[PDB]
RNA sequence: GACUCGUUCAUACUACAGUGGCCACACCAGAUCCCAUCAGAACUCUGAAGUUAAGCACUGUAAGGCUUGGCUAGUACUGAGGUGGGAGACCGCUCGGGAACACCAGGUGAUGAGUCAU
RNA sequence: GCAGAUGUCCAAAGACAAGCUCAAAGAGAACAGAAAUCUCUUGUAGACUAAAAGGGGAAAAGCUUGUUUGAUUUCUAUUU
RNA sequence: UAGAGGACAGGGCCUUGACCUAUUCUCAAACUCCCAAUAGGUAAAAAGGGCGAAAUAACUCAAUUUGU
């Protein structure tokens, strides 16, 4: 039998294009832009933040009919001018595009001096609810990273504490902000074999910082970001089958 | 004995007899189980309208009426 | 070029068919050819199985080389001693069949299927 | 003998030919006001919030907007005398009804055109036409397209 | 050229091919750390040696499907009238409405907000 | 009138979340066979969802796991 | 209901079948990709609509000036 039949394709019913390619959950997603029927226009602003395999994206969005609004955008990229020039897809990479979102976000509406959020890491604010994206919430995740970064910029952004590394540690979440948890590797691995430390960390020797410059690397680039955020148609594709015929007739 | 179970003869044109009659469509409806937190809104706006109004309205009639 | 066949997955099966005590020494003989944990099947319990990856599937695909029928048209393979040893080996990026975020499927020129297979076999 | 809440719903509350699924994120997007014309459609997805049978296809307005429901007033005809029900359903089984559409379209246009008509202080017409007969027509046509009509012979 | 969030939810799907890559996605290198399992396969974390082989994008096929139009066809069916025809089954006429399967032909997308690169 | 079903069952078969994808077929692996377990491919649900039948359901409403008791008290507008 | 073509089982290269593919005759009140006619519902402005300013609120919003 063929379980790929003409019935088959006639019946089949297909995902929605999003769901087909894998991006959105659509269950997730009405969810987060539902808004009670009572509160007209509450805009309910979605804080999205998705992870490439190479730096992370944060955004703000607003759900809208036509499609999203995005009123604030960072990217991990964005961290070269800021300082940070290796290392994009940290965990402190994370916490300070989060940053960046947050502050950017509240220069557009000038509502940085009366929203300073913290200084260094440890009227009602922002709201924002965050969007993970396909990614599973287990406990260390740079998406709360960057939770925890535009909370630090000053955003309302509602959120529990059992997800950050540690099942509360506030100096676990300290290091991995400002990169700790990167310069011990780094640490381990120039003590234990040097050769794989430097085929490992190829970029940071050839950017010329070191474990001990981690930590200050990061402090100053969270108070320097706070402080400055062809077709073929009918006619062709007849004449190229009468052609293909032809030629057949004769080779095969 | 046996009898007619059901029809729905005749009471088609007994409906019509006194026509298909409509809602009355009053232009006020009773707010009893509707959107609380909003109507108790609604109450104190219109007390504080009705507040502003009177103490309004009580000056102009002591200084007119000395 | 990286497109070639690694192997991708091995997996040494012990189906008894019945309760502990000779399941529990499969169970202990499998932690011997490899100190990871091994899984039993179903309790409708009856086998004992596991999963291994890199450099132990290697040797231990070495250690059992001890036909060029039984491989599958899907370019895999196996045979037995008692227990199955059965290998599944594929191209590079197969992560794209079993990631969670854009999965998708590999073409048919990436699959391995039985003539390479058997290929690689004779090479290695 | 049989009158349950969804009988005889077999074929009205099911979904359409390739058409099965929860509603799109975008139907938790639409924006219902207090008054407005609404229709009841079931949507058999959602469980919760359902229209009994009655009311599928029928339109009526708002009364009263919850955080995920809305009341609808609806006339039903009972024997003799049409009666008002207040129906609650989930937003997922209500859909803006363009049954007026047509008169807010013609409101602002005509709205527009008074406007204009009244500064150049021209009377206008401004009520629908119910267009009739139509005017005499002196129609050219030239002969290579006046083929003449038999009635066929039977085979 | 590309990416994120969407809309439409097959013109967008499926199969088999061809072409394409600098930042771009991605495959990919690892498991100290948060985390995770039988299995670092996945998930999570840290990277940047390699590669367009794949994912992805574009195109192709007397491709299947889908879609639009035509045609089936004023056919089938049907509202109203008939002291119409016919033994009946059924079938006309008058005032009106009007399909479907199949077949044929074209097409295989479009688009909102934001951003990156040049 | 026709084909049936009800007077039950469930601390989970209720609640929430996460992860996963089912039936079946094909090919392959000592014992091992038409069926026992494992691997791959295809797989719009052809499984499952307490029961009759009909609707609904695929990053779920199904399977597994974790935590739970919202199967709680009170009162409205109402539908059949 | 019938044949037509094509790589698992049985016997003596052959047959029987199964199976697959493309067809073929004929059906459904408790079948449906599609889908009428008729029947049904809502709307077609003045106690209202549109457009603004100012007030009120304990509601809503990040907003004592967002919105309602």
């Amino acid at each position: 039998k063929v379980v790929k039949n003409k019935a088959y394709f006639k019946r089949y019913q297909v995902k929605y294009r999003r769901r087909r390619e894998g991006k959105t959950d659509y269950r997730a997603r009405k969810a987060l832009i539902l808004q009670d029927k009572n509160k007209y226009n509450a805009q309910k602003l979605r804080f999205v933040v998705r992870k490439t395999n190479s730096q992370v994206i944060c955004q703000i969005a607003c759900a809208h009919i036509e499609g999203d609004k995005i009123l604030a955008e960072a990217k991990s990229k964005e961290l070269i001018r800021y300082g940070i020039p290796v290392g994009l897809k940290n965990y402190a990479a994370a916490y300070a595009t989060g940053l960046l979102c947050a502050r950017r976000f509240l220069k557009s509406l000038n509502l940085d001096t009366q929203f300073l959020g913290v200084e260094k890491v440890t009227r009602k604010p922002i709201k924002a609810f965050l969007d993970v994206g396909i990614t599973r919430t287990t406990t260390g995740n740079r998406v709360f990273a960057a939770l925890k970064g535009a909370c630090d910029g000053g955003l309302n952004i509602p959120h529990g504490n059992n997800r950050f590394p540690g099942s509360f540690n506030p100096e676990q979440l300290r290091k991995n902000i400002l990169g700790i948890h990167v310069a011990e590797y780094m640490k381990t691995l120039q003590e234990e074999d040097n050769d794989k430390y430097k085929t490992h960390f190829n970029d940071y020797l050839k950017n010329n910082i070191g474990a001990d410059d981690i930590e200050q690397m990061y402090l100053n680039a969270h108070e320097k970001i706070r402080q400055n955020p062809k077709k073929l148609n009918a006619k062709l594709r007849k004449k190229r089958v009468k052609e293909k015929l032809a030629l057949y007739v004769e080779k095969l | 004995a046996k009898s007619k179970n059901h029809t729905n003869h005749n009471q088609n044109r007994k409906a019509h007899k006194n026509g298909i009659k409509k809602p009355k469509k009053h232009k006020f409806m009773s707010r009893k189980g509707l959107d609380p937190n909003f109507f108790r809104n609604q109450k104190y706006c219109l007390k504080g309208i009705q507040k502003k109004k009177k103490e309004l309205k009580l000056k102009a009639k002591q200084e007119k009426n000395n | 070029v990286m497109r070639e066949i690694k192997v991708n997955k091995l997996v040494l099966n012990i189906c008894v068919g019945e309760s502990g005590d000779r399941l529990t020494r499969a169970a202990r003989v499998l932690e011997q050819l490899t100190e990871q944990k091994p899984i039993f099947g179903k309790c409708r319990k009856i086998s004992c199985f596991v999963t291994v990856r890199g450099k132990k599937a290697l040797e231990i695909l070495e250690k059992g080389l001890k036909r060029r029928k039984n491989f599958s048209d899907t370019g895999n393979f196996g045979f037995g001693i008692g227990m199955d040893f059965y290998v599944h080996l594929s191209r590079s990026g197969y992560r794209v069949t079993r990631r969670t975020r854009r999965r998708s499927k590999i073409s048919k020129t990436h699959k391995v299927t039985k003539e390479d297979a058997m290929k690689w076999f004779q090479t290695k | 003998k049989s009158r349950g809440k969804r009988s005889g719903t077999r074929y009205k509350f099911s979904k359409k030919f390739r058409k099965h699924g929860e509603c799109t994120a975008n139907k938790y997007l639409e924006k219902l006001n207090y008054g407005d014309y609404v229709d009841i459609v079931c949507d058999s997805t959602q469980q919760k919030g359902m229209p009994f049978n009655y009311y599928h296809g029928k339109t009526g307005k708002i009364f009263h907007i919850t955080k995920r429901g809305v009341g609808v007033l609806v006339n039903k005809r009972v024997k003799h005398r049409i009666e008002q029900k207040k129906v609650c359903v989930r937003i997922e089984h209500v859909r803006k009804s363009r049954c007026n559409e047509d008169f807010l379209l013609r409101k602002i246009k005509n709205a527009e055109l008074i406007k204009e008509a009244k500064l150049k202080n021209e009377h206008i017409n401004i009520k629908r036409k119910t267009e009739g007969p139509k005017p005499a027509a002196m129609i050219k046509v030239p002969p290579s397209k006046i083929i003449t009509i038999e009635p066929l012979p039977f085979y």
